[PDB]
């Protein structure tokens, strides 16, 4: 018979595991995040006031979420959005420069 | 107890239906405003999964009794 | 395919069973 | 139940199928949240949060999924 069919299998095992998917878990958000952000203000529903001092923000934000995630395994943002198949292209230029698109 | 496969088959693609229709009603309530956020953001979500699983059951049903 | 969101094909390879 | 009538053949079959669902159903909510900021029904900042809160969720979902499709032996 087949064994590992019949018991669910978990995110971690340790403390070190569920660490490392915490700071995974925001780098991930915070990406997805910038990326809503940047399709917001092309559809025009965001001041330019209102979006840039959320956009500072995020990049802040992301630059430390990234930090943290940065090790061993996962060397540039372009190899986490691989490894799990986040498409950001939008959040990606704003990674890019650094700044927002203000 | 004994519906035949394609009975079966009629209930579920109307059950999918109707949480499709359930959901997609309350998304344009909502983007109305006539619903309230916190309120759509819970049970959205745990009304799309059951439409997402009847979604997949559907296809596998339709496989079953070979299209 | 092995995505969520690219669409149902990525159930394709689950088992089911009538009952 | 009708959604009794029809099921996956093992625990982890089921789980991969709840995770499924679940991501999609993430992204569906998502995705009308920004619908909803366009139009002026919520504001920046409660949009930004929910948003952050959804996706953190999903990526759960999403490396979870990864780890039960390989454990299954299905495409990773």
């Amino acid at each position: 018979n087949k064994p590992e069919l019949y018991e669910e299998v978990k995110l971690y095992k340790n403390a070190r595991e569920r660490e490392k998917y915490d700071n995974m878990a925001e780098l991930f958000a915070v990406v997805k995040t910038m990326q809503a952000l940047e399709k917001a203000y092309i559809k025009d529903c965001v001041s330019p006031s209102e979006y840039t001092a959320a956009c500072s923000r995020l990049l802040v934000q992301y630059k430390a979420a990234f930090r943290q995630v940065q090790g061993s395994e996962i060397s540039s943002i372009d190899e986490f959005c691989r490894k799990f198949r986040l498409d950001c292209p939008l959040a990606m230029e704003r990674i890019k420069e650094d700044r927002p698109i203000t | 107890s004994s519906a035949s496969l394609e009975t079966l088959l009629a209930l579920l693609q109307a059950e999918g239906a109707k949480i499709e229709e359930d959901t997609e009603n309350m998304a344009e309530k909502f983007l109305d405003g006539e619903l309230p956020l916190d309120s759509f953001i819970d049970v959205y979500q745990s009304k799309r999964k059951l439409a997402h699983m009847r979604r997949v059951k559907i296809e596998k049903l339709q496989e079953m009794v070979l299209k | 395919n092995a995505s969520s969101l690219y669409g149902i094909s990525a159930m394709d390879g689950v088992p089911f069973t009538l009952h | 139940d009708i959604d009794e009538v029809i099921i996956p053949t093992a625990p982890l079959y089921k789980q991969i199928l709840n995770l499924y669902a679940e991501e999609n159903a993430i992204e569906d909510t998502i995705f009308y949240l920004g619908e909803a900021l366009r139009r002026g029904v919520i504001d920046l900042d409660v949009f930004l949060k929910h948003v952050r809160l959804l996706s953190r969720k999903q990526f759960q979902l999403r490396a979870l999924m990864q780890k039960a499709r390989k454990t299954a032996g299905l495409s990773d």
